[PDB]
């Protein structure tokens, strides 16, 4: 079965300093759909970490779920930061605010810009992430 | 009330002593999801072979405009349905919890009564083992 992929194109104006040095790019990573994927500074709490004192120890999390009467995998995004708002397009998520992720959207937190694009697949037990470099700003 | 309290009652008709042997009197939890299942890495471990290692989760979150935590129950098992207030939920389906919640799964009956408190970072669950049916 094909696997749903969350393709995240990521940018930071200071990325040349090593902000994304722990991220493997253009390599799909598979997760069970009962896992929660976390992004942040603390590598004991987050599968994905940014080398940045500005980043909260957990910044945000992806929460896979299924709508009723639907066979595809949806994802909530939830802001875990008490200090830094998370922008999803023009929607601002405060602390512990969550929303369903659109199929294509721009995430902003601090100086970070993430273009997230969901490509549905048929597997219900797994999903994959994929990270893409951008030398120039997305926004 | 400094913390939101979840008063949780549990019942099983025949396997109480083994199924609930690892249920603590209470659990104080943070803003991460609270996992329920038969696995050793769950926060509420229920020792029933019909359960999945990860069977369901309780997720605290905030609605826009809210000063009180909400709770999202999501089904994590592939094996069976979890009834929540009359809706039979299956894998990765979810609903928010109300004030009184009637939850049944694989023979376990569970009541969750939510009393709101001030904390947006911490909540506490108290667990009662009922000798008699709850639902
Ligand atoms: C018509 C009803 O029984 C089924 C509808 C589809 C969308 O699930």
């Amino acid at each position: 079965e094909t696997v749903t992929c969350l393709q995240m194109t990521i940018y930071h104006p200071g990325q040349q300093s090593g902000i994304f040095k722990s991220i493997r790019f253009s390599s799909k990573e598979k997760f069970p759909s009962i896992e929660v994927v976390k992004f942040g500074r603390n590598s004991n709490m987050c599968q994905y970490t940014f080398q940045d004192k500005q980043v909260s120890r957990i910044q945000f999390v992806l929460q896979p779920f299924k709508q009723f009467n639907s066979s595809v995998l949806s994802f909530e995004i939830k802001n875990m930061s008490k200090k830094t708002s998370l922008m999803v397009d023009n929607q601002e998520l405060g602390y512990l605010n969550k929303m369903d992720l659109p199929y294509k959207c721009m995430l902003r937190f601090g100086e970070y810009q993430f273009l997230l694009q969901k490509e549905d697949g048929e597997s219900v037990e797994s999903f994959e992430t994929q990270f893409i470099m951008s030398s120039r700003p997305l926004l | 009330r400094p913390l939101t309290v979840l008063q949780v009652s549990l019942y099983h008709p025949t396997q109480g002593p083994v199924a609930f042997a690892h249920v603590p009197q209470q659990l104080q939890h943070d803003a991460s999801r609270l996992l329920v299942g038969r696995g050793q890495n769950t926060h509420l471990q229920l020792q029933l072979p019909q359960l999945s290692r990860y069977h369901l989760s309780l997720e605290p979150y905030l609605e826009k405009g809210s000063s009180l935590l909400a709770f999202c129950l999501k089904v994590l098992t592939r094996k069976s349905c979890v009834w929540v207030n009359g809706l039979p939920l299956r894998y990765l389906e979810q609903v928010p919890l109300g004030t009184i919640n009637r939850i049944s799964f694989s023979g376990i009956q569970m009541l969750v009564r939510k009393e709101g408190g001030a904390s947006l970072e911490t909540f506490v669950c108290y667990f009662h083992l009922s000798p008699s049916p709850l639902i």
